[PDB]
């Protein structure tokens, strides 16, 4: 009797394995990926984006904006001492 | 104006800067500064899931977060050696306590 037709019916091996699910994710995801990002934000020259550029970089954990920002509040109230005295 | 009003504005401006230039426009990798405000998020997440844990635990999570951050910033600002202590105007902190 003639061989049956199972080997040639493939359309439930298109969901049949788990990486089909992953495939339909990364055919979208990686295809819509850019070569490099859009932009990281670091500066924009609003003149305080420069503050971010010098101090608040991705790799700058350096305490300098803190010191500067602290010193700003010291400059503020010290003048206000002379506003009240 | 009022001294109290002026320093409340200063606190507001401090709090804004930690989420608008600390970050690198929300870089997934995470910036050195933005790691700080991640850790704060996690320790109040894991604290207020632990305290007021239950079906609702996150419904009062913003309130407990802005009660953290207000006091956390107001105990640095109030410690600058020439600054007007909002917190050492005890009546505001105590009023807030009685309100809650």
């Amino acid at each position: 009797v003639s061989t049956l037709i199972p080997p040639k019916v493939v359309s439930s091996k298109n969901i049949g394995s788990a990486p089909n699910a992953k495939r339909i994710a990364n055919v979208v995801h990686f295809y819509k990926s850019l070569p490099q990002g859009p932009a990281p934000a670091i500066k924009a020259n609003t003149r305080l984006a420069r503050y971010k550029a010098k101090y608040f970089d991705g790799d700058n954990a350096s305490g300098k904006p803190l010191w500067h920002f602290a010193l700003g509040i010291i400059a503020f109230g010290y003048s206000m001492e002379y506003y009240f005295h | 104006l009022t001294t109290f009003s002026l320093y409340t504005i200063i606190v507001l401006l401090v709090i804004t800067s930690l989420y608008t230039l600390t970050n690198n426009n929300n870089k997934i990798i995470g910036s050195r500064w933005l790691i700080s405000q991640e850790a704060i998020y996690d320790t109040i997440m894991n604290m207020t899931k632990g305290q007021i844990g239950g079906k609702n635990w996150g419904l009062y999570f913003p309130m407990i977060f802005t009660l953290f951050m207000f006091i956390f910033i107001a105990n640095l600002i109030s410690m600058i050696p020439y600054s007007f202590a909002l917190s050492a105007h005890l009546v505001f902190i105590i009023s807030l306590s009685i309100v809650i």
